[PDB]
């Protein structure tokens, strides 16, 4: 007889067995009286808002009642009704519940009372799943990374909610860990009297002291280790895999400043008792490190004046760490020695840790670091200064420097004296690690812990305190999937190590939080690790070395072409010719080149009436091979050109001429103007070249509104054009490339100073970001404007062609000093409108 | 209007280049060393340069490994990606239609198939050249799904045949 649970406006119907409807009903009488009254759309945090959530609260309420033979039958009914062929993949079902429109989109009503009750009522999960994801060794590789100290401010509620939902998978673990913690507590009194009892704090939230005490290194070190241990144990337990054999699925593992202890402990574990023993030894070491790093360098009272002035300048609360962003290492090291020239060696500021080319953290006493950032604020420029109007070569350095949530000056000379005491504690207890199995890459040297003459713990204590962090040298990965079990979630190490590996084939899967999915899907979440599908269980990252790498093709007549994401639309070389008002108005430069098989667009500035355009287009079409098409380069600054050209293109397309592309010149139009361009007048792609970061945002907005029509971006970096919008050729796109590629219909080509294969190949392949320490960043095509002027087809005077030939070039990094002298015979001059113009340096110019 | 004088030097005063202004790029100028050469040959130089490097970086100097396609282009810059489930062909294929399985785009792709062949190009293309005159593809209009019709592409896409039940007869 069917059983129907009702609450508010939602009901769930399930087919229960007959001779249980009596005792299955008694639970129902006890279930309705424990839930809140409905209020304006099921908005209560404890209130169900979906049939699955309502039945999950039913299956979790029946667990506290001592009445078996129904709990497992209800679990099986839930799995059959809601988890089709993924009965052990509830993480995917929970996050798919978000996509439903009936359920109000929020993570609070999904994660708990569905996943909490499921694993509270589940039986033993010792069931090996479809673990074929790593069975293909040459195609998939797993690397576990471990976060460090200060990835987030309030890390404690991470472990709070992990115990709140995963009590059944960590209950025997955290009690055992805290027992050793409290056994080792009394030897280090008088420095933190407020206790170190995690169990009492979690069970009774009122027993937990303030976060000023909690965030301290001596307290947070054992707690962060417990966090990553619980995350790894949950990872091994949800799939029902022994940690010793789940470690077999991993190629190698390493950790952050603090996470290296977990990274090396992760391979000393074989069985559940062995892993528990190794975790017990690890959590003891972190107590010693926290205690002696606080007693060796106790942080004293800081005057309210300096912290107030630091907060008023947009920084954080002053800390032993100063994070400076957006500057190279050679600049940071240059500035820190200048800063320390006024400081002794006891307050010296030296490179502590390197999160990337443009994100470093320096170490020292808080007054020394505030003296450093006082200087940096003197050297820097505001965010709202609008750097676009002054040339890039002579703008001011931009940075955002602030202090991290850590209470110990790690990775500097300051703790170098503590290490000798620290290792003494290692000798004072049974702190020892057995044979390593998976390679662990050194944080400083990058080598393996297996080939060590010295032990492990006594060297990692030297590494955390004294040796600097060359973070990318440690994570020189050869793998596809990277799993972070540590703190922070979105605010931690995972995202900033994803930014360093965006296109190197590394797929970042966040095991800390489960609130998928992000709008861009840069990184995965907890569900991806536990997916049991054969080939659908693995989400692959953008591998821009192979994915957007060019390929080739052969023709039936025996000739060879290039296969790219611009050539394929063109059906020809991925090498276009930009529209130039002097140059590309000749019928012969467009017609006699299309016959060869290359793409050129005609610039409308050389024509002034629609009849002239029509007479030119007709002449080009009459002589090109029948079937090819041509583009039109329009200009946005003059409304007259627009108003006599847009009507022309519409009715010429209605007639059916080979008019194929519309490159809008300087000035990206609005969404409404570009709207009819895309829809009404019927082109294949729209050339919509911007000249600034705001313009690139505007064109991305134009691309979102029309997620069907190709849009060739044609971003010129103002290095070789006529009306060169003076900007760097790299920075405006180095920060927004992976904001452009979130588009099914975006095309990205680059110009501004391309003349040959050698200088264009790096941009197509993507290796142009090597000099800027970024992943491969491929371009769809490259446009050529200044290198085709000396062509035979161009009607530019032969004498000017010669003058250009004996006119030499300019190395890239010097192009912007063309405002003073004839740099390679080319200077910038003001136009009548104020736009800068590149012109061959001549007597007239 | 100081842009045309470089183009037409014979008009200006005494055909003096130094009096006129030529717009050119400081970064691309060193690449411009040859004068009065075909633009086709320039873009060639670049194209076969990319050929050579892209071969000698992963193809190990072998052009056989290259994935030759029949016609290069058509359905989007990316490799042709329709609804992959409905991207199918076969030797003996008949496509019965009802109200359950019509939809314009997916029907067109289903008729197109998998291989980049003459039929796939003919159906999928959004434009037909009429003596150097790009117009709309008529297959899109004439191959619209209709109730109780039937499309047969038997013998590995040698020919497509669309039937409809005229006067109650297919
Ligand atoms: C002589 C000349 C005229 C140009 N005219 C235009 C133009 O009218 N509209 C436009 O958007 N870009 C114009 N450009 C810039 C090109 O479209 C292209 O963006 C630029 O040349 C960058 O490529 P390059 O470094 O090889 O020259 C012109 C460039 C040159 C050299």
């Amino acid at each position: 007889r069917p059983f129907q649970l009702t609450h508010g406006s939602i009901e769930h119907t399930l087919l229960v067995p007959n001779d249980l409807f009596f005792n299955y009903s008694q639970l129902k009488d006890e279930f309705i009286k424990t839930l809140p009254e409905p209020t304006e759309g099921f908005a209560g945090d404890d209130e169900p808002s979906s049939p699955a959530e309502l039945y999950g609260k039913f299956i979790g309420f029946i667990s506290n009642a001592q009445f078996p033979q129904i709990v497992e039958l209800s679990l099986k009914d839930f799995e059959s009704r809601f988890l089709d062929n993924n009965n052990d993949n509830i993480h995917s079902f929970a996050v798919k519940l978000l996509d439903d429109e009936t359920y109000p989109t929020t993570i609070a009503k999904v994660k708990e009372n569905i996943v909490k009750n499921y694993y509270k009522a589940v039986k033993s999960i010792n069931k090996v799943e479809s673990n074929l994801l790593y069975h293909c060794k040459h195609d998939a590789k797993l690397v576990a990374i471990f976060g460090g100290q200060g990835n987030t401010d309030d890390y404690f509620e991470e472990l709070r909610e992990l115990y709140t939902l995963y009590q059944g998978l960590i209950e025997d673990l955290l009690v055992s860990i805290a027992e050793k913690l409290n056994q080792l507590h009394p030897s280090f009194d008088k420095i933190y009297t407020q206790g170190l009892n995690i169990l009492s704090w979690l069970k009774h939230p009122e027993t937990t002291p303030d976060q000023d005490y909690l965030l301290s290194v001596p307290v947070s070190c054992p707690v962060i280790c417990v966090i990553q241990l619980c995350h790894y144990t949950i990872t091994c337990k949800v799939l029902g895999l022994t940690p010793g054999e789940f470690r077999n699925s991993l190629k190698w593992s390493t950790g952050h400043s603090q996470g290296l202890v977990t990274a090396v402990t992760i391979a000393a574990s074989d069985s559940w008792d062995s892993f528990l023993k190794n975790s017990l030894t690890a959590v003891s070491l972190l107590l010693f490190i926290g205690s002696r790093c606080l007693s060796t360098y106790p942080r004293t009272s800081l005057p309210p004046t300096m912290l107030q002035d630091s907060l008023d300048n947009g920084e954080g609360r002053p800390s032993p760490m100063l994070s400076v962003r957006d500057l190279s290492i050679k600049q940071v090291e240059k500035f820190i020695e200048q800063t320390n020239s006024h400081l002794p060696r006891e307050k010296h500021i030296a490179i502590s840790l390197i999160n990337g080319a443009r994100n470093l953290v320096l170490s020292g006493p808080p007054e020394s670091l505030y003296g450093f950032n006082l200087n940096l604020r003197n050297q820097k420029a505001p965010m709202g200064l609008d750097q676009s109007r002054v040339p890039f070569s002579e703008r001011k350095l931009k940075c955002s420097n602030r202090f991290l949530p850590i209470f110990a000056p790690f990775h500097s000379h300051l703790l170098a004296d503590a290490t000798e005491l620290i290792l003494d504690d290692v000798k004072e207890h049974g702190l020892s690690f057995e044979g390593l199995k998976i390679p662990v890459y050194d944080t400083f040297d990058g080598s393996d812990f297996q080939a060590l003459k010295e032990p492990i713990i006594d060297r990692v204590v030297k590494l955390i305190t004294e040796l600097p962090v060359h973070w990318e040298e440690a994570t020189n990965h050869k793998a596809t999937h990277i799993l972070d079990f540590g703190p922070g979630g979105v605010s931690g190490l995972g995202v900033l190590t994803h930014r360093n590996k965006e296109g190197t084939g590394a797929r970042i899967i966040l095991a800390g939080t489960l609130d998928s999915n992000p709008i861009d899907d840069e990184y995965g979440f907890k569900h991806e690790i536990f997916q049991t599908s054969a080939d659908k269980a693995i989400k692959w990252a953008p591998d821009w070395l192979k994915e957007l790498r060019p390929t080739l093709v052969k023709n039936s007549e025996g000739k060879i072409y290039v296969k790219t994401k611009f050539s394929q639309l063109l059906g020809r070389a991925p090498l276009m010719v930009a529209g130039m008002t002097p140059t590309t108005v000749n019928t012969d430069i467009v017609s006699a080149s299309l016959n060869a098989g290359y793409h050129i667009e005609l610039a409308g500035g050389g024509y002034f009436s629609p009849v002239m355009m029509t007479r030119a287009i007709d002449d080009i079409v009459s002589r090109i091979k029948p079937g090819y098409g041509l583009g039109i380069n329009l200009i946005y600054v003059n409304p007259f050109m627009l108003q006599w050209g847009i009507p022309l293109i519409k009715d010429l397309r209605e007639k059916g001429y080979p008019i194929q592309s519309l490159t809008i010149g300087a000035g990206v139009p609005s969404i409404e103007v570009a709207t009819e361009y895309i829809e009404d007048l019927g082109l294949t792609h729209l050339g919509l070249k911007p000249g600034s970061v705001d313009a690139i945002s505007q064109v991305i907005a134009i691309a979102k509104a029309h997620p069907t029509f190709p849009i060739v971006l044609q971003w010129t970096g103002g290095r070789g054009g006529g009306h060169h919008s003076f900007e760097d050729f790299h920075q405006p796109i180095i920060q927004m490339y992976s904001k452009i590629r979130r588009c099914s219909n975006i095309v990205l080509v680059a110009g501004s100073g391309f003349g040959s294969d050698e200088d264009t190949y790096p941009y197509l392949s993507g290796y142009w970001s090597e000099k800027f320490n970024y992943p491969p960043m491929p371009f769809d095509g490259v446009l050529f404007g200044s290198r085709v002027m000396t062509s035979k087809e161009s009607h530019t005077s032969l004498a000017a062609k010669k003058l250009i030939v004996e006119c030499k070039g300019v190395p890239d990094q010097q192009w912007e000093q063309t405002y003073k002298k004839p740099t390679g015979g080319i200077i910038t001059v003001r136009s009548e409108m104020g736009e800068p113009i590149h012109k061959i340096a001549t007597r007239g110019v | 209007d100081s842009l045309w004088q470089s183009e037409d030097l014979e008009s200006v005063v005494d055909e003096d280049v130094q009096r006129t202004c030529i717009l050119h790029g400081p970064v691309a100028s060193q690449y411009t060393s040859k004068v009065d050469e075909p633009i086709g040959d320039i873009l060639n130089s670049i194209h076969e340069g990319h050929i050579a490097r892209l071969i000698k970086e992963e193809y190990a100097g072998d052009e056989s490994k290259i994935p030759v396609v029949e016609y290069f282009g058509g359905k989007k810059p990316a490799s042709v990606s329709a609804t992959s489930v409905n991207i199918i062909d076969g030797n003996q294929v008949v496509y019965e239609i009802d109200s359950e399985l019509p939809n314009k785009q997916e029907w067109l792709d289903l008729l197109a198939g998998t291989e980049l062949n003459w039929l796939q190009a003919f159906i999928s293309t959004d434009r037909i050249v009429q003596g150097s005159k790009h117009v709309s593809n008529p297959l899109h209009d004439i191959l619209t799904p209709a109730k109780h019709s039937k499309v047969t592409i038997d013998k590995k896409t040698k020919k497509l045949t669309a039937f409809e039940n005229i006067k109650g007869d297919l």
